[PDB]
């Protein structure tokens, strides 16, 4: 929750992990609560999706995520969708029904 | 390991051969034992 | 048929120096090793199952294709072009004859691949190499 | 206002108007009144779209020739702002002129941006919608329901109800932005694709992306529609290199060719079962075939070809199916064997760069294939897959790749190069093979624009230096000039950061990412940074693997712990969506004063149109010069195609790339002289290359601020946001830096 990558070294605590699985149930859930077609302005999509037949050379590794020698997310990605969640779930909190 | 490794197995093992088991006269002495040795930092 | 010889059962784990190889007469994959003491004496028929096909070691070569069917064409393909082989400039720049010519030679390929009329299109391929 | 160019009526939407727009428009008519190509570059504080507009229309709409308008824009999201700024002029023409002129300008785009199908445009990816309007717009569904109503082919009620209603009226005359456009046919359930690729041929202005006029695939239908003396504008295009290369190039991958096989079985396989039952298809076929004809003559215009065409127009064979490949099994094993022969070459253990030539002449030794009939791979495929009736086209997918490789190779020799490696990633277990089909010269895909269209304006915020796009692109201008805005009262602060507040140098250079001085040297400079930024900070950095690294390490280090106490933080993600929903946060908390933060890619999807200005952006730090990765086959096979035909040396392009993305998202800050923003650039090799930003960039970079430390940046920073407070001066700008039509009148007499 604080944005740290977990090691697996650490021990942790054998009751409060029974509920690192029902986090993972709980950002898709939040990821749904932020979701919501975007204006054309500024609507990034589009961009990538303006000729969908585009076959150039796949960039460098320098420009994907990290990965491992075994080629499996190295998990970096995921504290940046962490912060990017907090802050927007921050933000959706000011506009309540208040 | 040496005959395995000629054959094209590889050996999970190894030859243990390679297994590498790893100044006097003091000024002053009123200080008897005071002095930490804080040589490094 | 894996990574091993079905004849010999030498998978490739135990003999990393297995080399397999492949005979136009009927593309059974074999290892190098049986076809030494198989065929070293003189010609025998093929050690598979249902293969009666009998063959000479001097004809092994290595597979080229991990598709045995593509070498198969290929291999015949090959036996076709060393003899119905022309250019655009044979026909004078005809291009409708020399179309005609390349469907002329690929429905015989195909004919030698599948087996449709062996006996005589075999013929023509021989009839041709006289002219 | 109204004034007047040499015999020109001009309506500018504004009362009052920038010197530098004015030159510009009068640059732009001399460009057009005589013919030819020209590169301009105005600054990004002064409105460049809307003076591109006026003059353009007014041009159009006065001269007896009444010569049409293609606006070339760099992405999809350009579109809309192009289009709002045209519904915006022609509103004000409207009121001034007392009627609603006879015009027309339309945006275009892909379905997956005007797809109003309930369950079409639900999808994740482009090509999966426009198989699914295919199939219920090809006809095979409408002539399947003629037939046998029971038939339980759908529709789309879209696409259906246009017939009702004739080309001409599908839209009232006006101006129509996406928004709008697609506001309208929800209305009247119309589809807006299918009316904007109607009425290309009417639109006095048409507005698409680069997309549509470089790549071979989408753009030959659309070019067929549009007039041969438009005018064309390319806005944006100081990175349109990078367009033209991209549509002449293919990769391919172990996974691809696996797959390639299944689809040629399956292939094969339908062959089979449609001879068994219905073979006049494959007969007919044939017919058509032997007597010369191509997919144009046998394909209705309805239906389009499986295959999109991979090569320009103008190198496609005119001549009949060479008759190898004319019969359906004996293509099949024609195919096969080629993807058997791409598999086989997978397999290197060392890379691999040969010319299209030696590839062909392997091919031809292994196999027996040669060059023409490969040239037709694609022409052929679509053929036989429309004659097969393949209702379901997932298994024939991965033939789109073979076919376009095959068609590409054995057209092109000349400017291309075939690379093959056995690590895709360097940093893997098991080598991955991959086989990079590269275009190295830029100018092959536009070639044919420079020359169908005479004029043509090269216009954009930062493209400099000007002279290197004609060398790198084949064509000449009548006239490349760069303006400098003449601002009143200095409005940004370029600013080039050598070192920390330690003095110790600071580098982005991607083998010392992982060192604790520059990690911490750039964390304690984004922290400060974002004590006295007062509403929003974009941060761009060299690749999107460094900004992983670093962040991650800042993690660790507590630097951004700092950072959240004064701005939320928002990151750019491989998610498009994603981004953009970032993008929505960001704005909301720099406009509701709560601050925000955006770390975001310089080569990135938000650095190619995205604009941060006033709130949205008051300072930008560029975390190094954004540099390729320089151990690249493709990137070192281009440099050397470039030093050797256009004498261009290696690290001068690979500065000018480098400095292009930097200039580029340094000028997404200001959008008018009443704007203001601090630009740092925080490497020590950027001391140097001040010579090579924008011309207005580099007139406000100081000599002082050529090679400053952290602290001496956050100082000048401080003073600059609280100088540009203050209250402006009206008679400080009344007539030097904003101008009302007096003040264009006597320009206009002092200059004559
Ligand atoms: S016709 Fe238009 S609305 Fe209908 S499926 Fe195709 S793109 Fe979507
Ligand atoms: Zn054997
Ligand atoms: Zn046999």
């Amino acid at each position: 929750l604080r944005g740290e990558k977990i090691m697996q070294n650490d021990r942790g605590d054998v009751i409060i992990d029974r509920y690192l699985t029902l986090d993972q149930e709980f950002d898709r859930k939040d990821d749904d609560m932020l979701l919501h077609p975007v204006k054309k302005i500024i609507d990034l999509d589009g961009n990538i999706q303006d000729d969908p037949v585009v076959r150039g050379n796949r960039p460098d590794f320098t420009m994907q995520p990290g990965v491992d020698i075994n080629g499996n997310s190295d998990g970096t990605v995921d504290i940046l969708k962490g912060m990017n969640r907090l802050s927007e779930k921050m933000i959706m909190a000011l506009k309540n029904e208040y | 390991p040496r005959k395995l490794q000629d054959l094209g197995l590889k050996p999970a093992s190894v030859d243990p051969a390679t297994i590498k088991r790893q100044k006097g006269k003091i000024t002053n002495t009123h200080m008897t034992g005071i002095l930490k040795d804080y040589s490094h930092r | 048929n894996k990574d091993m010889c079905p004849i010999c059962k030498t998978d490739r784990y135990l003999s990393p120096d297995v080399k397999f190889l492949v005979n136009p007469e009927c593309y059974h994959r074999i290892c190098e090793s049986c076809v030494d003491r198989i065929f070293s004496l003189g010609p025998a028929q093929c050690p598979y199952k249902g293969c009666d096909k009998i063959l000479r070691k001097n004809k092994f070569k290595t597979q080229i294709f991990d598709d045995v069917e593509v070498e198969k064409e290929v291999d015949i393909r090959k036996r076709v072009f060393n003899v119905f082989n022309k250019t655009i400039d044979d026909f004078n720049g005809d291009l409708v004859e020399y179309n005609k010519y390349l469907e002329e030679v690929e429905d015989i390929i195909y004919k030698l691949d599948h087996g449709i009329d062996v006996a005589k299109t075999e013929e023509k391929l021989r009839t041709y190499e006289e002219l | 206002m109204k004034f007047y160019i040499d015999d020109l009526p001009v309506l500018f939407p504004y009362p009052k108007i920038y010197p530098e727009q004015y030159n510009y428009m009068c640059d732009i008519k001399k460009t057009l009144d005589v013919g030819g190509n020209s590169i301009l570059e105005m600054p990004s504080g002064t409105g460049k779209t809307v003076s591109l507009l006026s003059l353009t229309i007014a041009y159009q709409m006065h001269y007896p020739e009444h010569r049409k308008i293609i606006y070339c824009s760099r992405t999809m999201s350009e579109i809309e702002k192009a289009l709002v700024e045209l519904e915006n002029l022609m509103d004000y023409r409207t009121k001034e002129l007392g009627y609603q002129e006879d015009f027309r300008g339309l945006g275009l785009t892909s379905r997956k941006n005007l797809c109003l199908h309930p369950e079409v445009s639900k999808e994740r990816k482009g090509t999966v919608v426009d198989e699914k309007c295919r199939r219920m717009t090809n006809g095979q569904a409408k002539r399947k329901l003629e037939e046998d109503p029971e038939a339980n082919v759908e529709l789309c009620e879209y696409h259906e109800n246009l017939y009702n209603i004739e080309v001409e009226d599908y839209l009232p005359k006006g101006v129509f932005s996406f928004e709008k456009l697609l506001k309208y046919c929800e209305e009247k359930t119309l589809c807006p694709y299918f009316i904007v690729r109607r009425m290309i041929s009417l639109c006095n202005i048409i507005i698409y992306s680069y997309h549509y006029l470089l790549d071979p695939k989408i753009a030959e239908r659309v070019s067929n529609e549009v007039s041969k003396d438009s005018i064309v504008i390319f806005d944006e295009a100081h990175n349109i290199d990078n367009v033209c290369i991209e549509s002449l190039s293919l990769d391919l991958t172990t996974d691809a060719l696996r797959r390639a096989t299944r689809g040629a079985n399956a292939l094969d396989e339908r062959i089979s079962e449609v001879r068994k039952v219905d073979s006049q298809k494959l007969q007919d076929e044939y017919e058509k075939l032997v007597q010369g004809l191509h997919s144009a003559d046998i394909l209705t215009d309805q239906e389009e070809p499986f295959v999109e065409t991979p090569v320009l127009p103008q190198d496609l064979l005119t001549e009949a199916i060479p008759g190898n490949i004319r019969r359906a099994e004996h293509f099949v094993s024609f195919l096969k064997r080629l993807i058997e022969y791409l598999k086989t070459r997978m397999k290197v253990l060392h890379v691999i760069s040969e010319t299209p030539k030696s590839f062909l002449q392997h091919l031809k030794q292994l196999t027996f294939i040669e060059r023409k009939p490969l040239r037709f791979c694609s022409e052929r495929l679509s053929l036989l897959v429309r004659t097969l009736e393949v209702t379901e086209v997932e298994d024939f997918t991965a033939l789109k790749d073979i076919a376009t490789f095959a068609t590409l190779i054995s057209t092109y020799e000349e400017g291309f190069l075939l690379i093959i490696e056995p690590y895709e990633i360097e940093n893997a277990a098991v080598p991955n093979p991959i086989m990079r089909f590269t275009c190295l010269d830029a100018s092959i895909a536009i070639k044919p624009v420079f020359e169908r269209f005479s004029s043509v304006i090269i216009t954009s915020g930062t493209i400099s230096p000007l002279d290197m796009y004609p060398r790198m692109l084949n064509f000449k201008t009548v006239l490349q000039k760069s303006y400098a805005m003449t601002l009143a009262k200095k409005s940004f602060l370029p600013m080039i950061i050598t070192k920390g507040s330690d003095q110790v140098a600071i580098s982005s250079r991607f083998e010392i990412r992982n060192d604790p001085s520059i990690v911490r040297n750039y964390g304690s400079m984004l922290v400060e940074f974002a004590k006295i930024t007062p509403d929003g900070m974009v941060v761009f950095f060299p690749s999107y693997l460094y900004m992983e690294s670093i962040v991650s390490m800042w993690q660790t280090m507590g630097i951004l712990d700092e950072v959240w106490k004064h701005k939320l933080i928002l990151v750019e993600t491989p998610d498009a969506q994603e981004t953009s929903l970032a993008l929505e946060t960001y704005r909301k908390a720099c406009s509701n004063g709560r601050g925000a933060i955006l770390l975001s890619v310089a080569r990135g999807k938000v650095s190619e149109g995205i604009d941060f200005d006033h709130q949205y952006g008051r300072t930008v730090l560029m975390i190094g010069i954004p540099f390729q990765y320089t151990e690249s086959r493709i990137l070192k096979a281009r440099l050397e195609f470039m030093r050797e035909n256009y004498r261009i040396r290696e690290n001068d392009f690979l500065s000018f790339d480098a400095m292009r993305h930097a200039a580029q998202c340094l000028g997404r800050v200001l959008r008018g002289k009443d704007d203001y923003g601090v630009m740092v650039l925080a490497d020590r090799r950027f001391s140097r290359k001040r010579s090579q930003l924008p011309k207005w960039i580099a007139q406000g970079l100081s000599d002082a601020d050529l090679n400053l430390s952290t602290d001496m940046a956050i100082s000048n920073t401080k003073q600059f946001l609280r100088t540009m407070a203050q209250p402006t001066d009206p008679k400080d700008q009344e007539g030097v830096s904003v101008w009302s039509y007096e003040d264009l009148i006597k320009h206009q007499n002092s200059r004559k």
